[PDB]
């Protein structure tokens, strides 16, 4: 119902399905259109260091490209910049400009997904959007293999940056209460200066082999509202708990902040009901990121 | 551990 | 985690914000306010607009003449003199049938089942622009959060196909089984279920008495959580049945979920319903994976 | 029962 449905409003974006063209390699994703350049994503040409300088071939590769026609882009200024190939296009506006996020990584909240498919009922290619929930770089909605070049935008229709990379599971540890987890995908996110929230961001994408998480993803204050309903009905003054930051990553600082008092101990008494049981007819993980949406 |  | 997100693709429509135009109603008593639907050279605004019973909305109203006395109806843009009064809604044409974009129509809205857009203008504090939001219908009755004044947000299948406007809610509903007269196993129901409701710009709304259900107001029956029929089987299969052995067909299925016999044979989702009674508590507050039973049954297991 |  209503109740458990967190009904985001996020501002409709009128962009052309060709700001997010298929780039095939003869491998396949989308390229992002981003103010009169095109990234593309460089793992496109293998998921090695070796593979890929072989295939990209400073360059040479593109012209082993599907969809990335000379007549579009000026591939001769094609620019490796981390892990991202951005290439100039020949018309800069010939694709709409669009609002850039100051700071993505530091971004927690609702946000979209937009990506180009082809859908065959209409007959046509067509730019699809998603709702999810993003917390510093690491998303919700649920992707295949070829959804890279995805683009990730906030509420307001700031780009965040652009869907990478992803895991069936994770990892749980600071070990803390997450640990014991009995699966729980990945969502990655890249930005346009190549910022990722991983480890070893310089080739997260030649080298990475685990995801390893704090916690479920999660909103400070959500948690803190949905901690104080489940452990202190009545919000009575409870001082902070430093598993607060272990199992949650929230600090004394916030703990304050926002006025949920949290008796932790109730909490980890009751951990597998209070973590398995709904909230009205909401999750515990629906509830940590969203708030009890009373 | 995937690129997508 | 993705792993309960339903992440449902909806196809990225190109409509302006002045598809959906506020329009406001003011009186030295009262203030009203909802938004005009632009669809394919016609605008459609909702009569409650003029007062949400016969004798004042007909004096407000006045042929057409109310009209005059609305904001954001201005005769520029809308030919005034040939509004039309249908059912509940009040069409008008554009004076420039081109102003706005035509977009799709869904051919039979009340049949729908699935996810949904609503579509509603809003003013951001610095621009007034077109918001959507995601959720999940069932025959006209959806799951986004509205207050007063969104009557009239367009509401959209996952292919852009219009299915019609949003005009009405309630905090709760009263649960049974109408056509038996039975009660059923949400009647018990503890928590408030409110609703959300839509009508069809040909005045379809899923609800007793739809001819002047503006002017009337009655408690809301339903007769199940909102659903769609093949995930309630799938969801319902794997708590009660793991190895889906074919199991026959329990009717409580068709009072409790409005399933049938042919949908459930169909579908090939068995299930040992005496189980699902039996566990009904349990299986209804606590979680699959991370989603909701309520989740479950409108989007499956998303696996 | 309520119109928006």
């Amino acid at each position: 119902s209503a109740a458990s449905n967190p009904s985001i409003s996020h501002i409709v974006l009128e962009m052309p399905v060709a700001i997010n063209p298929l780039i095939k390699y003869t491998s396949s994703l989308r390229g992002a259109v981003v103010n009169g350049y095109i990234y593309i994503q460089r793992h496109l040409f293998g998921s090695k260091k070796q593979e890929f300088e072989a295939c990209y071939n400073n360059g040479k590769g593109l012209l082993n490209c599907k969809n990335l026609e000379r007549s579009k882009y000026d591939i001769d200024s094609a620019e490796l910049i981390g892990t991202l190939i951005r290439i100039p296009l020949h018309d800069k506006h010939s694709i709409p400009h669009i609002s850039i996020h100051p700071d993505p990584l530091s971004y927690n909240g609702p946000v979209t997904l937009y990506l180009s498919r082809y859908d065959t009922e209409l007959n046509k290619d067509v730019l699809c959007v998603h709702t999810g929930f993003m917390s510093e770089g690491h998303h919700d909605i649920k992707t295949v293999f070829g959804d890279c070049g995805g683009m990730l935008f906030d509420p307001k229709g700031r780009l965040l940056g652009l869907h990478c990379a992803g895991s069936d599971d994770v990892v749980f540890m600071d070990s803390n209460i997450w640990t014991s987890y009995k699966q729980h995908p990945s969502e990655i996110m890249i930005t346009l200066n190549n910022e990722i929230n991983l480890p070893n961001p310089a080739n997260y994408d030649f080298e990475t082999t685990k995801v390893v998480y704090q916690h479920p993803l999660r909103n400070v204050c959500a948690t803190l509202e949905t901690l104080q309903h489940l452990t202190n009905k009545t919000n009575a003054k409870l001082p902070y708990d430093s598993r607060l930051l272990s199992d949650f990553n929230i600090t004394a600082e916030q703990y304050n902040q926002y006025g949920y008092y949290i008796d932790y101990n109730n909490f980890v008494n009751n951990f597998n009901r209070y973590t398995t049981t709904t909230i009205g007819t909401k999750s515990f993980e629906t509830c940590i990121k969203y708030g009890l949406m009373d | 551990y995937y690129n997508q």
